[PDB]
């Protein structure tokens, strides 16, 4: 018997309290004896076992959790989500192969909120150090999907930037993203206009924030 | 009172070895199958391996990326589970958990010698594989311009190892603060950002200082951030 690959459709499920959650878990081949399990993980914590053997739940798990499926397709179902049920959910095989699923996040739902876009040039101290970091801040937005594009004298930057995203803010249930473009001081001083263009659902057209070097 | 306690995690150079130990309490350890499951920073769970009970032969199953390098063993006399890691790579940096696992919970016929049984996990132990040296960070200002809401922040760059704590105004400013997860740069060092939004009318009335603490190198910095002087 070979190794089986596991796919967990979809990637993210936007959801509100009181709704009905349906998470899918696909496989490459038949799971032996329907040996598939469902774990829940909240950040900073270890996973919690919810379902074992496709449809059998563990001691203490509330009745709103259930599982089903067989062969090559399995399903986890939550009937009425509580404030504590927002977390990541994994499925794991243990018939012939023992891999985990990619995961599926269940985040709170709210009205679409457009990000606030700010741009920060490198400080003079950092330029003395020999490197330049430009920062593009997208603040208090929802949903999660967002695209940041760096433009240096209208040249699309690629491979010299990194992004960090917060968890859902406990008060407003929004997200914040921080993108850092890193250049050498020499490369930084050879160009003038630095911009980040943001594409998000809550924007009619992509919003560009820019500055001119030394202004 | 079922419990698993991990130990042995730490900082290791690439190519070195490291032995993780997991002590069990509150259940019959000899009759349980034991699994190591790791989780890389910000990534999904990954099953490392599993060893069976003495009754079931005690054979081991290993994941593909760790097959010829990691080795799982058990000591029943002191209820301990061992993960021996050799030829460590950078991608082995993760939090490692020991668990009884779904095989143990399922073949136990739900709950239980003694009385009952429940699925148990450890707190986890953090293994960092990196040839980088300890280094305090440089703190740079992210200065604003404005409209009504103004954003200002601190870039905490080029430190090792983790973590770094960032507060604002000695911890007296929490509203509107967003501290982002650190990023591991290709240089091997970490970078972090901490931003704050605030009404612009208070930029001349109130001062804003970010307090950065990197205890591995005994570094404390208080950086005052304010709009860039046009002069």
């Amino acid at each position: 018997v070979h190794e089986i690959v596991l796919t967990q459709s979809p990637g993210t499920l936007s959801l509100s309290p009181g709704e009905r959650a349906t998470l899918s878990c696909r496989a490459s081949q038949s799971v032996s004896s329907s040996y598939l399990a469902w774990y829940q993980q909240k950040p900073g914590q270890a996973p919690r076992l919810l379902i074992y053997g496709a449809s059998s739940r563990a001691t203490g798990i509330p009745d709103r959790f259930s599982g089903s499926g067989s062969g090559t397709d399995f399903t986890l179902t939550i009937s009425r989500l509580e404030p504590e049920d927002f977390a990541v959910y994994y499925c794991q095989q243990y018939g012939s192969s023992f891999t985990f699923g990619p995961g599926t996040k269940v985040d709170i739902k709210r009205t679409v909120a457009a990000p606030s876009v700010f741009i920060f040039p490198p400080s003079d101290e950092q330029l003395k150090s020999g490197t330049a970091s430009v920062v593009c801040l997208l603040n208090n937005f929802y949903p999660r999907e967002a695209k940041v594009q760096w433009k240096v004298d209208n040249a699309l930057q690629s491979g010299n930037s990194q992004e960090s995203v917060t968890e859902q803010d406990s008060k407003d249930s929004t997200y914040s993203l921080s993108s850092t473009l890193t250049l050498s001081k020499a490369d930084y001083e050879k160009h003038k206009v630095y911009a980040c263009e943001v594409t998000h659902q809550g924007l009619s057209s992509p919003v560009t924030k820019s500055f001119n070097r030394g202004e | 009172e079922v419990q698993l306690v991990e130990s042995g995690g730490g900082l290791v150079k690439p190519g070195g070895s490291l032995r993780l130990s997991c002590a069990a309490s509150g259940f019959t350890f000899s009759n349980a199958w034991m699994s190591w499951v790791r989780q890389a920073p910000g990534k999904g769970l990954e099953w490392v391996g599993r060893i069976k009970s003495k009754t079931d032969g005690g054979t081991t199953d290993y994941a593909a990326p760790v097959k010829g390098r990691f080795t799982i063993s058990r000591d029943d006399s002191k209820n301990t589970l061992y993960l021996q890691m050799n030829s460590l790579k950078t991608e082995d940096t993760a939090v490692y958990y020991c668990t009884t696992g779904v095989e143990t919970y399922d073949f136990w016929s739900g709950y239980d010698y003694d009385y009952y049984f429940r699925d148990v996990w450890g707190k986890g132990t953090t293994v960092t594989v990196s040839s980088a040296s300890t280094k305090g960070p440089s703190v740079f200002p992210l200065a604003p311009s404005s409209g009504g809401t103004a954003a200002l922040g601190c870039l905490v760059k080029d430190y090792f190892p983790e973590p770094v704590t960032v507060s604002w105004n000695s911890g007296a400013l929490t509203s509107g603060v967003h501290t982002f997860p650190a990023v591991l740069q290709s240089s091997g060092l970490y970078s972090l950002s901490s931003v704050v939004t605030v009404p612009s009318s208070s930029l001349g009335t109130q001062t804003y200082i970010c307090n950065v603490n990197h205890k591995p190198s005994n570094t404390k910095v208080d950086k005052r951030v304010e709009p860039k002087s046009c002069d």
